[PDB]
């Protein structure tokens, strides 16, 4: 039961570690945001007019 | 049609005003690097890895003596003390080149780390690590006292 | 006589996905001319640039199914390797 | 189309207003090249 | 690179970075070869007995999926393939060492390097870049930028 | 502990009702107790009682505590109680003895008297010579016993001698009893407490000012003042396992040092403050945007990060937003790199 414990331990390092090397992880959806959110005020301040 | 001009004078004006200052701050920031003396990058390796500058210095230099040049810097002859037993205590900050692309540049830290961790886990002084190393390799068996 | 006990077992350290760098941004290029005048071009142009959008979306939609996918079968296989040493724990509970 | 339409435009609006359009590619080759398309529909909405 | 890239589940930095690698070792193989290679098949007609023909493509893709396995084992990032790409790397060899034992080795000190050192690892390789490059090159090359 | 709660100030002066407490003693019994360098054959047996200590023991320490006071012809009963009864205080909460309180404030007791063989001195640091030279700006054979006396390091035994000191009068020093008490002080009050040595120093050193050096002080200085500074461990000790924040967490957050280096993450993150917001003039109505972009970077509010640049355009004044926008608009140019 020991060894079924840190083999349980080792499945939660893996499944976080392909949380943080995952492509559309939270370095993708920062960069998303801070580019999207920039660009649509931008596209408000050419519609409105 | 000369008043809606003056108003694009006073934005070329503004855009010059910051202009200027990005000249000013490109000629500070560009004529300073100077001070590349292949001693800090050690120092960050101190930094990065919990360490210290004197045990992580003397080591380095104790090591590749033999190896590599280790020219010193001038105005600092009583600066840098030198024994056989406890080498290269370092009163200031040290600075020194040692003519690189002659070591291994990823093996020399392996190396590095074990000597550190050798000399922090029997808590020995960085200068006598090599006596055991004279010792083991070379045999001189004067240094067990 | 003495006993002995192990002290401070070393937790892991964290990683993170460095795989992203530096940008290395791609000069455009210069369109010569065209004998069509404005309106014309732009009613294309806006069509043209909806359906970069679309696909924009599209991609990103297949992107994350992908990950996602990914993530699945990785936690499908682990469980079944929990599962089987769970079977040995009560293999061991008969011997009991 | 973009390059297209901003060098029709040149002909009759005058370079002094079209400057900052088409300065900076959209595309991000260290993404898959996300939000692209945004980019050329907020110059071609500045642009008109 | 992109579409090997998302063949697989990669990355297109990692992809660029093991075309490279394998750039100089097995020097038959070239990016250009390869591409060369693809299209003399999937003419007009393709078909299965086309590559099984054409034997280079089922060398190079094979010798692809090898460099795949060692950097999916290793998980290797873009700059640290990028740091064993630079023109003598690890200085035991020259630049993109070949697989054998002792590169797979290498990795896994180079693994606990990253384990050990507690702070965040694009400093490591800066650290470990300035530790092999020459600081003359890189001093010229800021004076440029 | 209802005097530290009700005190609008920093840690608290030693009034002689905080005395009359810890050492057991009556507001009637302090206004008898005057003392001299010897008590007498009355007074001394009343602190040995108040004390859980013998008569001897005490006259060790009112020989030993006026030395280290203001003046040495015996003023201020007060200061010598107060020595007392925190002694008393670290002797409740931990097994600091007679001797090893001595060595901390005055000399290392070097008589060997009628205990069992040997003295406090020749105990701890096992054969040295009280008056000797000591060239310890290199090293010696006594750089041995004195780490197996404090359980210190090489470089931390350095700086350890470079206050106490001076880094002048390192080299030749001839260590009388009082010169081994600058030693044992400054590296006793860590281990005595749950603490290393450098996490001392920087737990001293923190709780400071640009200007001072507190080492200096807290290593050549009188009683109140090295009680002070266990006070002082003891309240941050306190604090910072009362809400689990680390030394590495204090350090990420507290450090002047900022290493150049230009890693790929802020290329990457400051790609977009550019690439999304063109080249501009810094007008008022691109300070929103800008904070909206750097808010989106991370994962923050718009508000918050609209506070903090405002909280840093005050603190380290070469800080500013228009200045970090030139910053950004220098680089990032046609061809941007690393």
């Amino acid at each position: 039961q020991r060894n079924l414990a840190e083999l349980e331990q080792g499945h939660a390092d893996a499944l976080y570690q392909m949380q943080s090397t995952r492509f559309t992880g939270k370095e993708l959806y920062n960069w998303m945001a801070g580019r999207l959110s920039g660009l649509y005020f931008q596209l408000f301040d050419a519609t409105q007019p | 049609e000369v008043s809606n001009l003056e108003k694009s004078k006073i934005q070329l004006e503004g855009k010059k005003k910051e202009e200027e200052i990005k000249l000013e701050q490109a000629k500070d920031n560009i004529q300073s690097l100077i001070n590349n003396w292949d001693s800090e990058i050690i120092i960050r390796l101190a930094d990065a890895y919990h360490w210290d500058i004197n045990i992580a210095n003397s080591m380095f230099i104790l090591i590749f003596g033999e190896k590599i040049n280790f020219t010193f810097h001038y105005e600092n002859r009583n600066d840098y003390h030198y024994e056989e037993h406890y080498g290269y205590r370092f009163e200031q900050k040290p600075m020194y080149s040692f003519d690189k692309k002659l070591t291994n540049g990823f093996g020399s830290i392996l190396l590095l780390k074990n000597h550190i961790y050798i000399a922090e886990k029997l808590k020995i002084h960085p200068g006598t690590i090599i006596k055991i190393k004279n010792y083991i390799f070379d045999d001189k068996s004067n240094e067990l006292e | 006589p003495l006993f002995a006990t192990p002290v401070d077992p070393k937790a892991l350290q964290r990683q993170h996905g460095a795989g992203n760098g530096i940008n290395s941004g791609e000069q455009m290029a210069t369109a010569q001319t065209s004998l069509y005048r404005f309106p014309l071009l732009i009613e294309r142009a806006k069509s043209a640039v909806s359906s970069v959008i679309q696909f924009g979306n599209s991609l990103q939609s297949v992107l994350e199914r992908q990950d996602n996918e990914a993530m699945t079968l990785l936690f499908q296989q682990q469980q079944q390797k929990v599962l089987q040493h769970t079977k040995d724990i009560q293999n061991n509970n008969i011997q009991v | 189309l973009c390059l297209m339409a901003k060098a029709v435009l040149e002909k009759e609006v005058d370079k002094a207003k079209t400057d900052g359009l088409f300065i900076r590619s959209g595309w991000n080759d260290l993404y898959q090249g996300l939000l692209a398309g945004e980019d050329l529909q907020l110059n071609l909405q500045k642009l008109e | 690179y992109r579409s090997l890239a998302n063949g697989f589940h990669l990355k297109a930095n990692v992809v660029a970075g093991l075309v490279n690698w394998l750039a100089k070792n097995d020097s038959e193989f070239t990016l250009e070869r390869f591409w060369q290679n693809i299209s003399m098949t999937f003419a007009e007609e393709p078909s299965l007995h086309q590559l099984e023909v054409h034997q280079p493509l089922l060398i190079q893709c094979q010798k692809l999926s090898q460099y795949v396995l060692i950097a999916q084992w290793a998980e290797l990032s873009e700059q640290e393939i990028a740091l064993i790409l630079l023109p003598n790397g690890i200085d035991n060899r020259g630049s993109a060492p070949s697989p054998s034992i002792t590169l797979l080795k290498l990795l896994s000190e180079f693994k606990l390097c990253q384990q050990e050192a507690k702070v965040s690892q694009s400093e490591l390789f800066d650290i470990m870049q300035q530790l092999i490059t020459d600081t003359n090159e890189k001093q010229e090359k800021l004076r440029n930028s | 502990e209802i005097a530290v709660l009700l005190t609008e100030e920093s840690d608290f002066s030693p009034t002689p009702a905080l005395v009359q407490e810890q050492l057991g003693l009556n507001p009637a019994s302090y206004a008898l107790i005057d003392i001299k360098s010897p008590l007498d054959e009355s007074y001394a047996k009343r602190l040995a009682h108040a004390t859980q200590l013998s008569v001897e023991q005490l006259q060790w320490l009112n020989k030993n505590a006026i030395e280290n006071s203001s003046n040495k012809n015996d003023p201020a009963k007060l200061e010598i109680l107060a020595v007392i009864s925190e002694y008393r205080r670290l002797h409740q909460r931990y097994g600091l003895s007679v001797d090893p309180f001595i060595a901390i404030i005055n000399a290392v007791n070097t008589t060997h008297t009628n205990e069992n063989k040997t003295s406090f001195f020749q105990q701890i640091f096992s054969t040295l010579d009280v008056d000797a030279g000591f060239n310890f700006l290199d090293q010696g054979s006594w750089e041995v016993i004195i780490r197996k006396a404090l359980g210190i390091t090489a470089e931390e035994l350095l700086r350890i001698a470079k206050y106490c000191f001076g880094k002048s009068s390192i080299s030749n020093v001839k260590m009388n009893s009082k010169k081994f008490s600058q030693l044992y002080r400054m590296a006793m009050i860590p281990r005595t407490l749950g603490v290393s040595f450098s996490q001392a120093e920087y737990l001293w050193q923190l709780y400071s000012h640009s200007d001072e050096n507190i080492m200096e002080k807290i290593a050549q200085g009188n009683a109140l003042t090295i009680i002070d500074a266990i006070i002082v461990l003891e309240n941050t000790l306190q604090w910072m396992s009362e809400q689990k924040l680390d030394i590495t967490t204090l350090q990420a957050m507290l450090t002047k040092q900022y290493s150049t280096t230009a890693t790929p993450e802020l290329f990457n993150f400051l790609s977009n403050i550019y690439q999304t917001l063109g080249k501009q003039v810094y007008s008022e109505s691109l300070k929103p945007n800008l904070y909206r972009s750097l808010a989106n970077g991370f994962h923050l509010k718009a508000n918050v990060v609209a506070g903090l640049v405002n909280w840093l355009a005050k603190n380290d004044s070469e800080f500013t937003l228009e200045r970090f926008w030139q910053n950004i608009s220098m680089t990032f140019a046609e061809e941007p790199s690393l």
